[PDB]
RNA sequence: CUACCCUUGGUUGUGUGCUGUUCUAAUUGGUAACUGUUAUCCAGUUUCAAGACAGUGUUAGGUGGGCAGUUUGACUGGGGCGGUCGCCUCCUAAAAGGUAACGGAGGCGUACAAAGGUACCUUCAGUACGGUUGGAAAUCGUAUGUAGAGUGUAAUGGUGUAAGGGUGCUUGACUGUGAGACAUACAGGUCGAACAGGUGAGAAAUCAGGUCAUAGUGAUCCGGUGGUCCAGUAUGGAAUGG
RNA sequence: GGACUGUUUAACUAAAACACAACUCUAUGCCAAACCGUAAGGUGAUGUAUAUGGGGUGACACCUGCCCAGUGCUGGAAGGUUAAAGAAGGAGGUUAGCGCAAGCGAAGCUUUUAACUGAAGCCCCAGUGAACGGCGGCCGUAACUAUAACGGUCCUAAGGUAGCGAAAUUCCUAGUCGGGUAAAUUCCGUCCCGCUUGAAUGGUGUAACCAUCUCUUGACUGUCUCGGCUAUAGACUCGGUGAAAUCCAGGUACGGGUGAAGACACCCGUUAGGCGCAACGGGACGGAAAGACCCCGUGAAGCUUUACUGUAGCUUAAUAUUG
RNA sequence: UUCUCGCAGUCAGACAGUGGGGGAUAAGCUUCAUUGUCAAGAGGGGAAGAGCCCAGAUCAUUAAAUAAGGUCCCCAAAAUA
RNA sequence: AGGGGUGAAAUUCCAAUCGAAAUCCGUGAUAGCUGGUUCUCGUCGAAAUAGCUUUAAGGCUAGCGUGAGAUCACAAAUAAG
RNA sequence: UGUCAGAGCACAUUAAUGUGUGAUGGCGUGCGUUUUGAAGUAUGAGCCGGCGAGUUAUGAUAGCAAGCGUUAGUUAACCAGGAGAUGGGGAGCUGUAGCGAAAGCGAGUUUUAAAAGAGCGUUUGUUUGUUAUUAUAGACCCGAAACGGGUUGAGCUAGUC
RNA sequence: CCUGAGUAGCUCGGAAAACGUUAUUUUGAGUGAAUCUGCCCAGACCAUUGGGUAAGCCUAAAUACUAAUUAGUGACCGAUA
RNA sequence: AAUAAAUAGUCAAUUAAAGCAAUACGUGGUGAAGUGAAACAUCUCAGUAGCCACAGGAAAAGAAAACGAAUGUGAUUCCGUGUGUAGUGGCGAGCGAAAGCGGAACAGGCCAAACUUAUCAUUAGAUAGGGGUUGUAGGGCUUGCAAUGUGGACUUGAAAA
């Protein structure tokens, strides 16, 4: 089979899995949440254990 | 349901700093603000806009 | 997985403006790794030897070191390091900054 | 005397379509006639009625269940109908927590440059008593009164020198964060040490990352606005973008 | 009930359905109107408004009440709005150039959505009931009781007219009443509280007619009271003949229980020598139809429409033909 | 049974006791939290019983002691006061 | 002569079968739904739960075991306090 | 409808507590299916024999093994060849330094005023054979009314001429 | 003196292009340039720069397949195949 | 013949495919569906299937108005790689490059025009010739030296293998 476009538009891999992604909730509704709230889902990070497992045998 | 939204932003360099609330009922009056400004590093007076 | 939103329509995606353009490659001299290499006055035609630079190509060269070395060696890159630089030069060796 | 320009009425002159028309030579004909052909068609010619129209082509309207494709949610102590679909407080609910129904109850799509922060000082609800308007209840005075008001509010818990009352400076209802924890599939969501800048308060102490806390919103696109140390299809910009 | 002569759902069913002569209405003046297709071409029609298409009802007698509020249909050109489209105009991008700076900006080209105009159409003004349809309540009131003739009353655009009224039409209700009927909830005439009747989805009747339905009766008889008999054919026996669904394997009793909740197979008692025939059926949840009942499937197919998106088609404007 | 990895699996459980809700505190009824069992687990006793009590089956074993429970007989064994 | 025809029109008919025939091709249509899946032995051993899901007979993850490896024990469990 | 006993009866073997039948005693509600649970009056089977349904192409993942080996290797398509291995052909792929969307920087990158903090880093190998899983190709397989295009059809029958 | 005219671009919809209409090629309707200092291309457009010279025609070469004939072949089945 | 003439038409003579088939292709035109998104209309399969026409044993495509962003190449076709890259799509399902490289094979030619000659009542604005196929611009024009040929996209004769 080949790779999923928006796989790749959405995961981003670098050396020794760890896929980076950054944090939705933040980019429509500002009053809705804190700054607090949205500086804090404005960073990057990697999904959890069981996800990761999740998402390495489906790449 | 109701919309008190107004966008206080810094006039040195015109920023759109800050978003947060003010009855209009209660006075339909401009609020200068003072907080702190990134592209002057510093404490001006910022003002209300939509 | 069922009928709920996919993991990644969830997720926001990702703006790139180089879109329509290759990306910025170099050929990357390591500093570690070329301690077993025994040749002064690199160039590209040297390098093919070893099956490291295609020779129909044309691509600018880079370099890259934080290692202390010895022997003297007359580097011919593109793009240098400047700890590296200097580092090459305490080898009493020779570094051009290629256009 | 004269160089420039405004309101209205005319006004030599043109560009144009529009309203009404005249003519056929474009064109239509299932007007009539001749020949092909001694043929209801058709071909050529003539005639007649029309005549810039009709029809035809395209574009774009209006109309158009004749037709094409589909849609018509879920839980249901038979089905349909009925009620609900989210958020938060108490009891159910087995003295942590967790934990069902189409259970019993209730509220929510908030408010606020003050009901915010800070510093100052101040401490009940009520009842009885005594008093012009003046009531069972107006305000004060004297006490007693220990939780029986209030701490925006539906409820819970706490709240008695308080988180309440008023006075004063104001606006941290900051910027960048952030170790550590909270409970969980995920999205998430909760507190938060501590630091940097630069502030307000008050002499400083230290506090201020919204309220006494627990409800008070929907991602992801898509399209849009300001700015951006960003890119710029050979070069520059622009455009198009991040 | 319907007028009938009739058309019928081959292989379940013939009428109160349809049909019909007739009645009513709309549209139509010749390349008629309409329809088939796409178009040639073709019917209507080798017709001409005493005719045709379509709509509705369905001898005949008599009538068909009101309302155009909403929908439709037609007329309407004043006013508001109205696409495609034609094009006022402007900024911008570039810079030949003015320039040390800031910036400025010629001409060509390029993105703009317009100024203005712009049809049909929509809004809107009237009509259109033999077009889609609809056509109410409440309270008080009579010197008999009773009853409600009436008066007041709100809404709607407007409040059931004649007629027929417990019918094929009344749930309450098996309502009466007078009947035939010894004894009548369906049979008849009448009474009128008519949920949600009612006048072209026609209505009230109408002589005849009916493989139509119902009611009472004449005669008639084995339908019954009330059962029996006769002769053929089978069935019975004998000879020739040679078929099925079904069927896990089986030498296959009962009471009480038991239990996947109804036992030939299990637990305790009871019963029965083995094997046929004439038999009819209680069971073996008998055989046959992965039920035709209901429900689920983001199953299928179909139908309707003020569901959605289009589209056949009709039709308007611009535009070429087109002066 | 702590961390990684491979790998299913189900989301229809059922019943008795225990505290319950609904119901009518009726139901082999439903809705939970606890123990236990079946499913996936044979056995004895309860007369015959998925569920109870006693219990967890490697094969042979005309050997024994035992658990619950039982000793007139069917059907295995007990009597004494 | 079926995206149709026919029809004094009842879903009438269109070779015994018609709310839209029969045949061929796409085509081995799809099927979250019934059906079954074929030799042996060795070891451990379930769940029938929560959330979400046009979600309800379906799917995902957390738990519920295993396969291998590592963690040596202040870890998890068994009891006392 | 058989098991274990068990006399009795008839006997004579792959020499073996030999075999065959069984008066009688004790015991004894089939095989799958799926269901909370099927001894069931849930279903499948009349019987026998034959046939009868998890492979392959490319791709990825995890495991096992071996070769090779830290500027490794494999060669692809292809060319010479019993259409053979192979030889040649190094085109490309993995790791060799990464950070991010980037100008670029670099044992640092980006976020930031930070040289603050945080993230990612701070080489730890490659190719095949094999097994299993996964991805698309009909992908364990049987099954429908389905949908679309084409085609024969008025002698049954409807109507007409 | 010449270098392919109702020609290209452009407007209203499209099609082919990784391509859903976007540079690039084409048209159902309309439209109307250029003359070598030309004109086109360089995923709108301009200047600059670089590349190119259509709107006429032809062209075996490698590559797809054996219904059919010949010689040979199969870790192809052996008459429910 | 209308219409004088000429036409149309009629008659006469010569030449062509006219058709069939290998379910295989290729070209051109026309042109559905269901599958998926566990729904579906945009989309997907898909210019799929299918239908028609054409010629061939091979066809089409083929000579820069080519690419493309480099002192880059210099018909075209086909195979791996590039590569699942850059990307495109209710940014959903899905869809898939463009150069380059390794390769098989590798031929470029022929027309009309300006310019001119002979023939069309030589108003032809046509017929037949010299010429000519263009960007490392070239041709026509005026005006010279040369060059004595090579290969084909190519004629039959003769022999041979």
């Amino acid at each position: 089979m080949k790779v999923k476009s928006a796989a790749k538009k959405r995961f981003k891999l670098t050396k020794s899995g760890q896929i980076k992604r950054k944090h939705a909730y933040t980019s429509h509704l500002a009053p809705h949440k804190t700054t607090k709230q949205k500086r804090h889902l404005r960073k990057q990070g990697t999904v959890s254990a069981s996800d990761f497992k999740r998402i390495g045998n489906l790449i | 349901a109701v919309k008190r939204s107004t966008r206080l932003g810094c006039n040195d360099c015109r920023e759109i700093n800050y978003l947060t609330f003010k009855n209009v009922k209660k006075n339909p009056e401009k609020l200068a603000l003072n907080k702190f400004c990134s592209r002057c590093r510093k404490v001006v007076v910022h003002k209300e806009v939509k | 997985e069922g009928g709920q939103t996919p993991l990644y329509r969830r997720l926001p995606k990702f703006g790139n403006a180089r879109k329509g353009f290759l990306k910025q490659e170099w050929v990357v001299l390591n500093l570690n790794k070329i301690a077993k290499l025994k040749l002064d006055k690199i160039n590209r035609a040297s390098l093919i030897e070893k099956q490291v630079i295609s020779a129909k190509s044309q691509l600018p060269i880079k370099l890259i070191g934080h290692t202390k070395l010895e022997k003297p060696l007359h580097f011919e890159v593109h793009k240098v390091s400047k700890q590296a630089l200097k580092a090459v030069e305490n080898a009493n060796g020779s570094v051009k900054l290629l256009e």
